[PDB]
């Protein structure tokens, strides 16, 4: 549910801000299948965190599976990070190219347009249809990118929801690999040839694999820090707001 | 109830950004058609199976 | 249920929570999303102290240039009666658009239109991309230059008597030089007349080998009369280094067009570093449907 | 830089879909050695 | 030069830079160091939050215990002459301080200071070191259980008439249960009689085999009789779970010291847990040089 | 936790003082690997 975020944003902004389009459709459809799956499935083989054995039964009418405790994490505190390390990636690309933020507002009539073969940039230059539309392309897929690189750090502060990394341990031989396979599906996705023909995703360049590292370890962070106050402060506004 | 939860999300996120839509200037046409996308938009298709 | 969930007397809760719940998620959310703000804020500003500018870069993208034209049609189809006035009025405000930035009144002064060869030349160099000689200077395009299509005589351009001309032009490129091809044995068959070095030819032509009969006398209007852009224009220095720069134009009248029937016309540039594409149709070449229904 | 300056708009994305599928290779086959290892 | 680095009056210059230069300046440093200092602190309450306020996380630089005693002798040597009052006052001021802390007005009611055995009992464990059943209960010592050093009958507690007392006390640890040696063939000589397993022993003797003839009778004060600490009084539970917590104390008479000169008398006490240290020589044992000149 | 706990006062800095050598030595090692990497 966390993911759910920086999928619809884009649109949101695609409507009211007048840019480009940051999210593709074949984009969206590639992470709810494909990478999201495995780590999530792995999920499921985590050990206990306290003894469960001893624990009073769970009360039907009020402690429920998903509450709005949940909904404040994933919709409201890391979809949010993960929201702004995808346009952050997204405002880097199209501001290598030629096009500055201040630029892009604005833009979405003539931007999508298919008979307008010259677009001005923030620097001058004539840009054609095709020519625009293919760096657009390669910001769907550096934007998919930093969705995994973000659900790196969601699955390990998903891991576990009270105790801290530290104690529990990375034993989960199942979540490490798909960590891993995460990874090769989108390197395998981004640079096999006839992918940019097939799917519309066109290789990166080596500099922007690195747009979405300080928020995924901004989120390991925030949410090591929120793991810890409720161990030291039991029943406290941390615990009835944020303890799932 | 976790459906619910989700479907309350989706048609409240919705009926805002057609009221949006409206205060901006879109026709009825895109509005309704934004509707329709960021409802169907909220739905994750793999957490069923 | 429904009433107790929305306002209960004895707790005193509105919706589910007191007046102080509100106000603490309140003030909570209010910091998160201020802090959430300000990392994103400093992030684009050390984003701002990257780049420069004077040169985007990355210019890998916009090679070769491609080549647009006046007026702008939808579908890349020109149809219009020569009979209806009402018919041809979304091409001629286009093609005027495009016209009206060549008026003589917005080149005058010494600065920074210096008067160049009126016959086609060699490239100008005005130094590096830098502040340091001020704005650099552009070379004056006068509108006359172009003969039958220049709205000073005939403001309709030809549209109203079934000779259209169409303004082809060659996509900005900064730091881009123009070279053609040389004279040597294997050059295409048009290219061999009339080849001054210091031209970039432009030639139209039928898109299949029938149509070739139904096209009439292409008819092209440039620099020195030749059917071509002249070097002298390039480089082109970016906006920020050359505001107030005008880029040559080619205009082309497809005289003697057969009535009342779709021709498909492929104009194509020639050039070492010109390359075509066969997804982008832009790209170089350029193509236009004129249909002149009377 | 001069009229011979040609390389400034080539770019050898050939060398780096070479080097992206290398090290993706590489990552998948390590996934497999870490899922496998153990039950040998 | 000596006077212009000064002030200069036509740049308006003091020290070398003008007004907005010092404002700029100071400015800059201002909003560092504030930063600096933010960052400090909530490095800093991180660290609260990691740490446990009932249990010290690392207990292994103090183990075993040490044994500390009162007087309060500077290099380990108790010199007063038995003419002069003003020569055993910083002694008895001390002993004072140390005893002042068991008055039975402090020790009443039901908490936090429940009776217990009269003499020598076993381990009481007040459950786990949590919150949970509040601050725990300590058992009582009372000042008489030390017969003639109590300073309630004699002040001087001894010193008056060459017969000094030296209450030992053994340094409090939490968690820490004291371990007696068993009746084994294997034993000090010393320690075979009284052998009381719920009382930990403690003897003193002489440093050199010469002086053992100058020392004469080692007079042990305790509870129970026994040369010893009474097993009850542990676990220490820590200050934040057992405020008003007392230690027990144990009194040695040095009856019977040889007049004008320089005694070494090597206090030992003896246990499993319990070692001693060739560099720290209060570990386990302690060390007083006694001369009682007059 | 009972009176048999005299784990608690225990640490192995033995097998500490090992491993930080070990370490130490190989850092050293791979120091000079780097350094004489040219001259041969
Ligand atoms: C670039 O130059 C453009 C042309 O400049 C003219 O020719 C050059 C060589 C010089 O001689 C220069 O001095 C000339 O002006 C210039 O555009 C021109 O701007 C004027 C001023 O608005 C226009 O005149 C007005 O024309 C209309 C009717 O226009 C008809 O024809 C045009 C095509 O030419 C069609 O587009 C229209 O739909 C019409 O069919 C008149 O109604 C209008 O009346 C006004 O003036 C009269 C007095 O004469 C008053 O009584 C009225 O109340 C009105 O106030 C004007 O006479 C002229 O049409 C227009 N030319 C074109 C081709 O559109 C352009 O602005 C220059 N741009 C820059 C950036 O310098
Ligand atoms: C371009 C811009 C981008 C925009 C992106 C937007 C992304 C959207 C992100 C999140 C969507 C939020 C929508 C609301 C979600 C609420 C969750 C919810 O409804 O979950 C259901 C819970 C049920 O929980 P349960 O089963 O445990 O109950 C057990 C009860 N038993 C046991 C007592 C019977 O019901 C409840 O919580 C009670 C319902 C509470 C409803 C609160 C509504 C608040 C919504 C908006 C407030 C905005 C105010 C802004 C101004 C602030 C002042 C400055
Ligand atoms: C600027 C960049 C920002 C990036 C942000 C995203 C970061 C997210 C990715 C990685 C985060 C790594 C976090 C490291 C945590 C280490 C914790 C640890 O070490 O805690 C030690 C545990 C505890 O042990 P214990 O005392 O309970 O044992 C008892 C044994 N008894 C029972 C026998 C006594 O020990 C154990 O867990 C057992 C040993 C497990 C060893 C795990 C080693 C693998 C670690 C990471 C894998 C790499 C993933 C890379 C993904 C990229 C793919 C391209
Ligand atoms: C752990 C459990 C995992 C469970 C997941 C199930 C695994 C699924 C496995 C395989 C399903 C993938 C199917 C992908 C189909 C791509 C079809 C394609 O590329 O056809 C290409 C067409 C060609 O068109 P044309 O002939 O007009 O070109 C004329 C060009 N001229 C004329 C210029 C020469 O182009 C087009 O249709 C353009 C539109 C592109 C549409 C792309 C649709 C792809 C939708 C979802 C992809 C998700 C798969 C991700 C892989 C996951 C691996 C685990
Ligand atoms: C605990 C979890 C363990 C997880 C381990 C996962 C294994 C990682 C596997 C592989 C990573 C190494 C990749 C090396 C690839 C170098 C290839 C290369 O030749 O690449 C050159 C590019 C420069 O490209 P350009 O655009 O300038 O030229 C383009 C010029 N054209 C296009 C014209 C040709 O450079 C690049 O891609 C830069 C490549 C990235 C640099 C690696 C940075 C490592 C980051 C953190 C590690 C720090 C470890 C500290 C140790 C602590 C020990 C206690
Ligand atoms: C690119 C993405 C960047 C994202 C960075 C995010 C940084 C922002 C992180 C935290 C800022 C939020 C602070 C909000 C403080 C005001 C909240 C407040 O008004 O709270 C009131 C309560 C005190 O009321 P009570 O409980 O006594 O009353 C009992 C009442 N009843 C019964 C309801 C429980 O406050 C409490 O409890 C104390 C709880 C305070 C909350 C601590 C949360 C700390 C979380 C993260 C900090 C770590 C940042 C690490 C970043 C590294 C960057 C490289
Ligand atoms: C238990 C132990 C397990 C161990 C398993 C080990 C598995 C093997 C490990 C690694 C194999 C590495 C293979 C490297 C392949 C290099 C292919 C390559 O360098 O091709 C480059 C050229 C295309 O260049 P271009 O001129 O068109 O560039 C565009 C130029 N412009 C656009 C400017 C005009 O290729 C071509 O022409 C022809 C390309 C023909 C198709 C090659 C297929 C490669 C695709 C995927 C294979 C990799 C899978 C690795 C595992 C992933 C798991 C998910
Ligand atoms: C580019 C520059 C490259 C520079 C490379 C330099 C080479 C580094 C060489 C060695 C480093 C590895 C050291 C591993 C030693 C483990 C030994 C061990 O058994 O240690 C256990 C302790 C836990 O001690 P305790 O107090 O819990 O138990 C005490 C229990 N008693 C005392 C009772 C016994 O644990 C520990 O010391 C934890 C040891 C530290 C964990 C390593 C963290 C690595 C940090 C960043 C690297 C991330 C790389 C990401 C890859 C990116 C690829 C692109
Ligand atoms: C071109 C290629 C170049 C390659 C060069 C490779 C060089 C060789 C590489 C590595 C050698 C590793 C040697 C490891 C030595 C282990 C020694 C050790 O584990 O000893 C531990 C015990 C002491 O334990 P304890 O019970 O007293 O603990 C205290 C217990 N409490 C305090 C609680 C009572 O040792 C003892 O008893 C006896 C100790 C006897 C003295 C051993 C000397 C070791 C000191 C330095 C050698 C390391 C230098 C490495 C390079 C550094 C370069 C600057
Ligand atoms: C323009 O095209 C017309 C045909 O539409 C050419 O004139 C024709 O010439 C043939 C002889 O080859 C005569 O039989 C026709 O009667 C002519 N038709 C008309 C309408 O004149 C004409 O030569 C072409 N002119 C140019 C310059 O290409
Ligand atoms: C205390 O020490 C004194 C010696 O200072 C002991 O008394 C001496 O005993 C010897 C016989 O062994 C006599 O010759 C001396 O005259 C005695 N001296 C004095 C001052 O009495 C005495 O026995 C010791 N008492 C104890 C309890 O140890
Ligand atoms: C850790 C968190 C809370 C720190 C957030 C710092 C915020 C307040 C800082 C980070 C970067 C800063 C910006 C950096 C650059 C500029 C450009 C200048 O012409 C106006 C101020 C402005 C826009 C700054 C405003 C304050 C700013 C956004
Ligand atoms: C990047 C920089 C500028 C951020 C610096 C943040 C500073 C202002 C933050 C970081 C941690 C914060 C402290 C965290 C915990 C406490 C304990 C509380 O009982 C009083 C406030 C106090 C003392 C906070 C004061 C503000 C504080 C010091
Ligand atoms: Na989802």
């Amino acid at each position: 549910l966390t993911s759910n975020i920086p999928e619809i944003t884009p649109f949101l902004v695609f409507i009211i801000g007048n840019v480009p389009l940051p999210l593709g459709t074949v984009t969206i459809l590639c992470i709810d299948l494909g990478t999201d799956m495995v780590p999530a499935i792995s999920l499921a083989y985590e050990q206990a965190e306290s003894d469960i054995m001893k624990r009073q039964p769970r009360n039907p009418k009020t402690d429920k599976l998903v509450n709005e405790r949940l909904i404040s994490m994933a919709y409201g505190q890391i979809g949010m990070i993960q929201a702004l390390g995808g346009f952050f990636s997204y405002f880097v690309i199209l501001a290598e190219n030629g096009f500055l933020p201040m630029d892009l507002i604005g833009k979405r009539v003539r931007w999508d347009d298919r008979w307008i073969s010259d677009v001005e940039d923030s620097f001058g230059q004539q840009w054609t249809y095709e020519q625009r539309k293919i760096v657009e392309f390669t910001c769907h897929t550096s934007f998919f990118i930093s969705i995994v690189v973000v659900q790196w750090a969601d699955l390990i502060i998903c891991k576990t929801r009270r105790n801290s990394i530290f104690q529990q341990g990375m034993k989960n031989k199942i979540l490490i690999f798909g960590l891993f396979e995460e990874t090769a599906l989108a390197a395998f996705l981004s640079y096999c040839p006839g992918t940019d023909v097939a799917l519309r995703m066109y290789p990166l360049k080596p500099s922007w694999w690195f747009c979405a590292f300080p928020y995924s370890l901004i989120i390991f962070l925030y949410d090591e820090m929120r793991r810890f106050i409720i161990r030291r402060s039991p029943g406290g506004w941390v615990e009835q707001e944020t303890y799932y | 109830h976790f459906i619910h939860i989700i479907t309350g999300v989706a048609v409240f996120l919705g009926v805002s950004f057609f009221i949006l839509s409206l205060i901006l200037g879109y026709s009825w046409l895109e509005a309704v058609i934004f509707l329709i996308g960021i409802i169907v938009a909220n739905v994750p298709e793999g957490l069923l199976a | 249920g429904w009433k107790k969930f929305l306002w209960d007397s004895e707790k005193k809760e509105f919706l589910g929570r007191t007046g102080s719940s509100w106000f603490k998620i309140f003030l909570f959310y209010l910091i998160f999303y201020g802090c959430l703000a300000g990392i994103f804020i400093g992030t684009i500003q050390v984003l701002l102290l990257t780049l420069s500018d004077f040169e985007p870069k990355y210019q890998d993208r916009v090679a070769p240039p491609g080549l647009s034209h006046a007026p702008y049609a939808i579908k890349t189809e020109i149809s219009f009666s020569i009979s209806n006035p009402k018919s041809y009025e979304s091409f001629v405000k286009s093609m005027h658009k495009l016209m009206d930035l060549y008026n003589e009144s917005s080149q005058a002064g010494n600065s920074p239109f210096e008067d160049c060869s009126d016959t086609p030349a060699d490239y100008i160099k005005r130094g590096d991309l830098d502040d340091s000689q001020g704005q650099k200077k552009a070379c004056r395009f006068s509108r006359m230059w172009l003969k039958n299509c220049s709205g000073l005589d005939d403001t309709t351009y030809g549209y109203a008597e079934g000779k259209p001309c169409v303004v082809a032009k060659l996509n900005r490129i900064i730091g881009f030089y123009p070279k053609p091809l040389k004279n040597t044995t294997d050059l295409p068959e048009e290219l061999q007349a009339n080849y001054n070095q210091y031209v970039l030819p432009l030639r139209c032509a039928a898109k299949r080998e029938e149509d070739r009969e139904k096209i009439g006398s292409i008819e092209y209007f440039g620099l020195g009369g030749y059917a071509g852009f002249p070097l002298q224009y390039y480089p082109y220095y970016g906006k920020r280094l050359q505001k107030k720069y005008l880029q040559p134009l080619l205009a082309i009248q497809f005289t003697n067009l057969t009535q009342n029937m779709e021709l498909r016309i492929e104009c194509k540039v020639y050039g070492e570093n010109i390359d075509y594409s066969e997804k982008d149709r832009f790209r170089g070449r350029f193509e236009v449907k004129i249909e002149v229904k009377s | 830089e001069g009229p011979d300056n040609d390389e400034r708009f080539t770019y050898d994305y050939y060398r780096l879909r070479v080097v992206g599928l290398i090290v993706a290779a590489v990552l998948c086959v390590i996934g497999i050695i870490i899922l496998l290892a153990g039950k040998c």
